[PDB]
């Protein structure tokens, strides 16, 4: 019942608000995953893994740029929004938000969030091979070599681009090749990050779960924690719990999230 | 280190 979640929202002076890919999905973000999820012959299982990269710097960088460059179409929804407006609003009142997100778009940021913490990382960040040094970029196109590649139709030629002129580290001592910023499958979340993130979650009275549910991962590594503090969890995504049965608002997080925060 | 989505 939403007026009983509302009681625990005034009363609440510590949110988390963990976000999933149904928010960014609801934005039309594609995340190549699933049935149809396809960018030329690959799927992102095939393409984010640093085996790749090492085998075809090229074809995985395309897809990057691809994405990069959907993302100047791709709006925050309404959701994001309520978040980051919440986020003010309380902020004022002294009451923190925070927001622990697997999505990798920025939309969160473009919407107006501060308090946001990007465990996969983010599209529109490099980190060098060689020296390590991780910076923004949302340069389009990220490298001329690279412009206007990345076309998405299974039968585009290649690009085949030689390595030295993918994108490379500006500190000209160095000159490594940079790599998206992003967690790749087969690689370990910063622990840095998770700490802080623990801690967040440690300190928190309400929790969200936005566009995935806290039985998977990532929710799943955390809501046990604080559950087990008996702090009070709210779902909000498409899916569907049995007839015999935290909260849970099946329906759009465009919808079903903006009433809940106002 | 934690596997994104523990290596399924
Ligand atoms: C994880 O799902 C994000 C990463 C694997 C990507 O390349 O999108
Ligand atoms: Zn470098």
């Amino acid at each position: 019942d939403l007026t009983a979640f509302r009681e625990h929202f005034a009363k609440a002076k510590h949110i988390a608000i963990i976000t999933g890919a149904g928010v960014s999905a609801e934005s039309g973000v594609p995340t190549f995953r699933g049935p149809g999820g396809f960018w030329r012959k690959w799927q992102a299982q095939d393409l984010a893994t640093p085996e790749a990269f090492s085998r075809d710097p090229s074809l995985v960088w395309e897809f990057y740029h691809y994405r990069r460059e959907v993302m100047r179409s791709k709006m925050p929804n309404p959701a994001h929004l309520a978040i980051a407006e919440c986020e003010a609003r309380l902020g004022q009142q002294g009451r923190s938000v925070v927001i622990i997100t697997q999505n990798i778009d920025e939309l969160h940021h473009r919407a107006g969030s501060k308090h946001v913490y990007e465990i996969h990382g983010s599209l529109f960040k490099t980190r060098c091979m060689s020296c390590g040094e991780v910076k923004a970029n949302h340069k389009s196109p990220i490298c001329p070599a690279l412009d206007g590649k990345g076309a998405p139709d299974p039968n585009t030629k290649e690009a085949r681009i030689p390595v030295e002129l993918l994108p490379r580290c500006e500190r000209k001592s160095c000159n490594g090749l940079l790599r998206p910023h992003v967690v790749w499958f087969g690689e370990t979340l910063d622990s840095d990050i998770l700490t802080a993130v623990e801690r967040e979650l440690e300190k928190c009275d309400l929790c969200l779960v936005v566009g995935t549910s806290s039985i998977v991962y990532p929710a799943a590594m955390f809501a046990p924690q604080v559950a087990s503090r008996g702090v009070p969890v709210a779902e909000f995504n498409m899916e569907c719990t049995p007839a015999t049965q935290k909260y849970h608002f099946e329906g759009p997080c465009g919808s079903t999230l903006p009433p809940a925060l106002e | 280190g934690v596997l994104k989505e523990y290596g399924v």
